[PDB]
């Protein structure tokens, strides 16, 4: 009613179906700050001990 | 040479001995470090990389 005696339509259109609920988890990368920290000086050269 | 020239040996026995029986007889006691700290770094230019 709201749509003219023609339509605009489309031909196409993708989605993911799922059968299993345990199929919504994936995984994704990070770093292991405990075993490799970032690290947070630059190395620099002796001088001035105090 | 008689028991005059052994004064100046004398004393210097005398002194060490009043050393060694003075430490004997002197009380001691452990005493508390309050001074462990890690405050000696070092310092210098970094070496920045350049690109």
């Amino acid at each position: 009613a709201v749509e003219m005696y023609v339509a605009v339509r489309i031909s196409r259109f993708q989605l993911e179906v799922l059968r299993d609920l345990h199929d919504l988890v994936r995984s994704r990368t990070y770093l292991d700050v405990s075993k490799s920290p970032l690290a947070t000086t630059p190395i620099r050269v002796v001088e001035y001990v105090r | 040479m008689a028991s005059t020239t052994r004064l100046v040996n004398d004393r210097k026995q005398l002194e060490q001995q009043v050393k060694d029986d003075a430490r004997i007889l002197a009380d001691a006691r452990g005493l508390n470090i309050t001074t462990v700290a890690n405050d000696s770094a070092t310092g210098g230019q970094a070496i920045r990389n350049v690109g």
